[PDB]
């Protein structure tokens, strides 16, 4: 039953690792990251406009319960189980549920905005992947979501 | 779509991660501690 | 019904420093504390569990064989020096070799399992430090060990 | 059994070296003294719990059968000779029944209740010591008894 005072509570936790000084405050420079470790999914150009919505300078501060507004704003604004499906579907050679490892390479690291050395190396550690064949991509919904 | 799903999941998963590890060095920290603390109460019983 | 016989005998050790009348009981705020003496490090949380395995009142004691016996059924397992030094190895990502002072007591405080600041200046103290704040973790181990 | 005539004439003579009007009271001060030398055997908290009953800053004054009210339950309680055996076992150097000099130094002045310097002399000419050295338990509460 989300939004509850009780889910408040570990976004006041994950709040508290970025107020180092303890005065009910955060940087706007890791809004994303503490939104992200809640699981919460925003774009870069989504967060940065909601950053310069509050300042032109980009550079500033936000307090808990306007941090707790950004959050429900982004909770309006949720993803779905078959608009994720939709999103790898459109790269389906089959028609199955099943994506080459060669092309997820081409997707995640030279098309979009991309994903990092560091992301690409723990990602592809725990998948366990050493070819570029045909994978299973109804578990990425099910487990990313 | 697909790039900020698993940017998202990869946080998610160093968050919880880190919080697991937070709290199992936390409890033998606290454990620690409490051994120090009976070898502090049985030493100054003793001594009395 | 019992642990094997060796685990008795430091078990008997530990219980002697927290019965207060020489008469084989406890009082029940004691227990969480006997139970961390024998080396085992329950959280809070499997202190709270385990009062329900027990049966404890508020107005009533936990004998040596009632304890015991509950310990009979189930116990913590053992916890060794390499979970802890992976545990370390979580939060140095970059194999730096080292740990901020100050990134350590923000997080040991505010995040997880909660020390109170009496219990991290005191962690902190007991810590190897190089000279501008760096935590040596390993030698911190072994001093544990 | 108890209160034979005799033994309130023994408790008696002790109570009245202390005594200078002959008025039956002395100082709280010289509680603990007479106490002990009859041999009975408190802490010096032990003696705080009932100077609180009677005294506004540790210079008051207090009747014989005060004195030997505190006596009466005194002398049911034990005589510590298991208490004594678990106290010296932690002080042990390597597990063979013998105390070591700087560890006792410790227990002498820092621990508990402590001892003051020149009755420190007093254990330091009893233990014949003129450097590093030790003491056997068993024969020392033996001593002592």
């Amino acid at each position: 039953d989300q939004l509850t005072e009780e889910q408040i509570a570990e976004f006041k936790e994950a709040f508290s690792l970025f107020d180092k000084d303890g005065d009910g405050t955060i940087t706007t420079k890791e809004l994303g990251t503490v939104m992200r470790s809640l699981g919460q999914n925003p774009t870069e150009a989504e967060l940065q406009d909601m950053i310069n919505e509050v300042d032109a300078d980009g550079n500033g501060t936000i307090d808990f319960p306007e941090f707790l507004t950004m959050m429900a704003r982004k909770m309006k604004d949720t993803d779905s189980e078959e608009e994720i499906r939709e999103a790898f579907r459109v790269f389906d050679k089959d028609g199955n549920g099943y994506i080459s490892a060669a092309e997820l390479r081409h997707v995640m690291t030279n098309l979009g905005e991309k994903l990092t050395d560091e992301e690409v190396d723990e990602m592809i550690r725990e998948a366990d992947i050493d070819g570029d064949g045909q994978v299973n991509y109804e578990e990425f919904v099910q487990m990313m979501t | 779509r697909i790039q900020k799903t698993i940017r998202g999941w990869l946080l998610r998963k160093r968050y919880l991660c880190m919080q697991r590890a937070a709290i199992t060095v936390q409890r033998y920290v606290r454990g620690y501690q409490a051994r120090c603390y009976a070898k502090f109460l049985r030493r100054t019983k003793a001594a009395t």
